[PDB]
C-alpha cells in the first residue's frame, strides 16, 4: 500500500504544472485588453515640444510629447510612435524606411576568419592601422593630430577577393558587417538613390561599431563628360551625396565605406580624389604558395586520405578562393565513385579543373 | 510525381549527362557524397531557347526520383501587395516538409534573377523579397538531399557569385 | 490506502480550485477573441 507514495509526487507535480499552464491564460486574456499605438516620423521640428510628423495610417499631423522624451536621442526625421486620440508620442523608435534588414545585410561581427585571406597580410597590416585603430580607440590619432581615412577600395576579379575581405575585416574587429551593394541604389524611381544613402547613414548613425560595404560600384559610377546627367537619372544623384556625405559636417568616424569593381578606371574620378577615398588596394589571384593555405580549410575539412597531395592540384588551380574550393571538392567526388573510395584523390580533385575550364577562360 | 522518362524526347542525352550528373546523382544516392564529407549541390543553372529541353526534362528529371513538379511562372512573381509570388518561396518549400523528396523549378529565371544595371527589384518588392527568401530557404538544409531548387530561362546575363557553391544554382548546362 | 487518501484529496481540491479558476478563463479566451479575424502581416516582430 505504499506504493501509491511515488504516484503522490508525480501527481504533485502536474498539479504546480498545470497551475502554471492555467495562469499564463489569464496572462492572455489581461494582455488582450491592452491598447496599441501609431507609428510615424518627424517632417520637420517646430520646436522642442512640438514636432510635424507624417502618420503611416493617416495624413500627416502635428503631435506633442508625452513621457521619457530624450531630445537628444530624437530629432528632425526620427520615427517615433504616434497616438490614435490624443496625439502625442510615447516611445521612441530608431530611423527605418526601408527593409535595411532585407535589401541590406547586416550581421554581428564578421564570418571569413583570416585563414582565407592569407597572403595579403603586408597590405592587411597597413590598412588595420588606419581601420581597426580609428575604430576601437579613436583618441590615437586625436593626439597625433591627423585623420583617419574613410573611402578604401577592394577590386579585383568577379567574386575573388571581395567577399573574402569583406567579411574578414568585421571579424578581427568586432563591427558588424553591413552588406549594401551598389545594384540597389540606380532603378527607375523618383529619387531612390537619394533615400538610400541617408537611410544607409541613419543606420551607421545609430550602430556605431559597424562598416559598411558595397558590391559592383561601376555602374554607379562615371564622370561623363562635364560631370552631369545624360539619359542616366540616378548616378549623379549617387555621385555627389556620397560626396557631400564625408566632405560635409557630419561624417562617420565609427563606419568606414566599402566598395568593389573590377577597375578603378572605370569610375568617377570626382569621388576618387582626397577626403573620401584614400586608398586603392588591387587584389591579386592567389599564387602557389598563396592557394596552399586555402585548400587547408573546405578540402582539409571534408573527409580525405591520408596520402591526398595538395600541391598536385595546386599547379592546375588558377583563382580558386575559399568559395571556389567547396566546388572544386565537390566536383572531385563525381570522378572518385567509379574507384569506389569514401574519400578523395589528389588525381580526382585534378580532374575538376579541366571542366571548369569549358566555361572560363 | 509526373510520369515521363528520358526516351520520350531523343537527342538531348548531351545535356541530360549534365542533368544527371547535378541533379540525379547527388539526389537519389547521396551516400557516396556524405562519406567523403563534401556537400552535394542542390541545383544547376540552365538556359536556352524554349522547347529546347529545358522544361521538357524537368518533368523528366522529377520522373526519375519521383519528385513533386512545382513551376514558377514570371508573370505570377510580380503583383501589387507584397506577397503573392514572394511567398511562393515558402509555398514550394511548405510541400516540401511532408513530401519526402522535393524538387522546386523556375520558369523564366531572367525575371528575377536578372538585374541588369538597374536596382528596379527595389521597385517592386515582390521581385527582390523573393530572391532574399531563396538565399534563406537554400541554407536550410545543407546535407539533405530531399530539397532541390531549378530553374530554366533563356540566357544568362547577370552572374551573381554568391549563388554559385554547392546546394545552389552553379553549373551552367546550354 | 490510508495515507495516500489523505493527500490526494488536497491535491483532488487544488486541482478543482484551478478547475473553476480556468472555467471562467476557458470564457474569456474565448470570446475577448474577435470571430471576425482580419489578415495582417508583421513587418517586425
Amino acid at each position: 500500500h505504499r506504493r501509491y507514495d511515488d504516484q503522490l509526487k508525480q501527481r504533485r507535480q502536474n498539479i504546480r504544472d498545470l497551475e502554471k499552464l492555467y495562469d499564463k491564460t489569464e496572462n492572455d486574456i489581461k494582455a488582450l485588453q491592452s491598447i496599441g499605438q501609431l507609428i510615424g516620423e518627424v517632417m520637420k521640428e517646430l520646436s522642442e515640444e512640438k514636432y510635424i510628423v507624417k502618420a503611416s495610417s493617416g495624413p500627416r499631423y502635428i503631435v506633442g510629447v508625452r513621457n521619457s522624451v530624450d531630445r537628444s536621442k530624437l530629432k528632425k526625421g526620427v520615427r517615433v510612435t504616434l497616438d490614435i486620440t490624443t496625439l502625442t508620442i510615447m516611445r521612441i523608435l530608431p530611423r527605418e524606411t526601408d527593409p535595411l534588414v532585407y535589401n541590406m545585410t547586416s550581421f554581428e561581427q564578421g564570418e571569413i576568419t583570416f585563414d582565407g585571406i592569407g597572403g595579403l597580410t603586408e597590405q592587411i597590416r597597413e590598412l588595420r592601422e588606419v581601420i581597426e585603430l580609428p575604430l576601437k580607440n579613436p583618441e590615437i590619432f586625436q593626439r597625433v593630430g591627423i585623420k583617419p581615412p574613410k573611402g578604401v577600395l577592394l577590386y579585383g576579379p568577379p567574386g575573388t577577393g571581395k567577399t573574402l575581405l569583406a567579411k574578414a575585416v568585421a571579424a578581427t574587429i568586432g563591427a558588424n558587417f553591413i552588406f549594401s551593394p551598389a545594384s540597389g541604389i540606380v532603378d527607375k524611381y523618383i529619387g531612390e538613390s537619394a533615400r538610400i544613402i541617408r537611410e544607409m547613414f541613419a543606420y551607421a548613425k545609430e550602430h556605431e561599431p559597424c562598416i559598411i560595404f558595397m558590391d559592383e560600384v561601376d555602374a554607379i559610377g562615371g564622370r561623363r563628360f562635364s560631370e552631369g546627367t545624360s539619359a542616366d537619372r540616378e548616378i549623379q544623384r549617387t555621385l555627389m551625396e556620397l560626396l557631400t556625405q564625408m566632405d560635409g559636417f557630419d561624417n562617420l568616424g565609427q563606419t568606414k565605406i566599402i566598395m568593389a569593381t573590377n577597375r578603378p578606371d572605370t569610375l568617377d574620378p570626382a569621388l576618387l580624389r582626397p577626403g573620401r577615398l584614400d586608398r586603392k588596394v588591387e587584389i591579386p589571384l592567389p599564387n602557389e604558395a598563396g592557394r596552399l593555405e586555402i585548400f587547408k580549410i573546405h578540402t582539409a575539412k571534408v573527409k580525405k586520405t591520408g596520402e591526398f597531395d595538395f600541391e598536385a592540384a595546386v599547379k592546375m588551380s588558377d583563382g580558386f578562393n575559399g568559395a571556389d574550393i567547396r566546388n572544386c571538392a565537390t566536383e572531385a567526388g563525381f570522378f572518385a565513385i567509379r574507384d569506389d573510395r569514401d574519400h578523395i584523390n589528389p588525381d580526382d580533385l585534378m580532374k575538376a579543373v579541366r571542366k571548369v575550364a569549358e566555361v572560363k577562360k | 510525381k509526373p510520369t515521363e522518362t528520358y526516351s520520350d524526347v531523343g537527342g538531348l542525352d548531351k545535356q541530360i549527362e549534365e542533368l544527371v550528373e547535378a541533379i540525379v546523382l547527388p539526389m537519389k544516392r547521396a551516400d557516396k557524397f556524405k562519406d567523403m564529407g563534401i556537400r552535394a549541390p542542390k541545383g544547376a543553372l540552365m538556359y536556352g531557347p524554349p522547347g529546347t529541353g529545358k522544361t521538357l526534362l524537368a518533368r523528366a528529371c522529377a520522373a526519375q526520383t519521383n519528385a513533386t513538379f512545382l513551376k514558377l511562372a514570371a508573370p505570377q512573381l510580380v503583383q501589387m501587395y507584397i506577397g503573392e509570388g514572394a511567398k511562393l518561396v515558402r509555398d514550394a518549400f511548405a510541400l516540401a516538409k511532408e513530401k519526402a523528396p522535393t524538387i522546386i523549378f523556375i520558369d523564366e529565371l531572367d525575371a528575377i534573377g536578372t538585374k541588369r544595371f538597374d536596382s528596379e527589384k527595389s521597385g517592386d518588392r515582390e521581385v527582390q523579397r523573393t530572391m532574399l527568401e531563396l538565399l534563406n530557404q537554400l541554407d536550410g538544409f545543407s546535407s539533405d538531399d530531399r530539397v532541390k531548387v531549378l530553374a530554366a530561362t533563356n540566357r544568362v546575363d547577370v552572374l551573381d557569385p554568391a549563388l554559385l557553391r554547392s546546394g545552389r544554382l552553379d553549373r551552367k548546362i546550354e | 490506502i490510508r495515507i495516500f487518501r489523505s493527500e490526494l484529496q488536497r491535491l483532488s481540491h487544488e486541482n478543482n480550485v484551478m478547475l473553476e479558476k480556468i472555467k471562467d478563463n476557458k470564457e474569456k479566451i474565448k470570446n475577448n477573441r474577435q470571430l471576425p479575424y482580419l489578415v495582417a502581416n508583421v513587418v517586425e516582430v
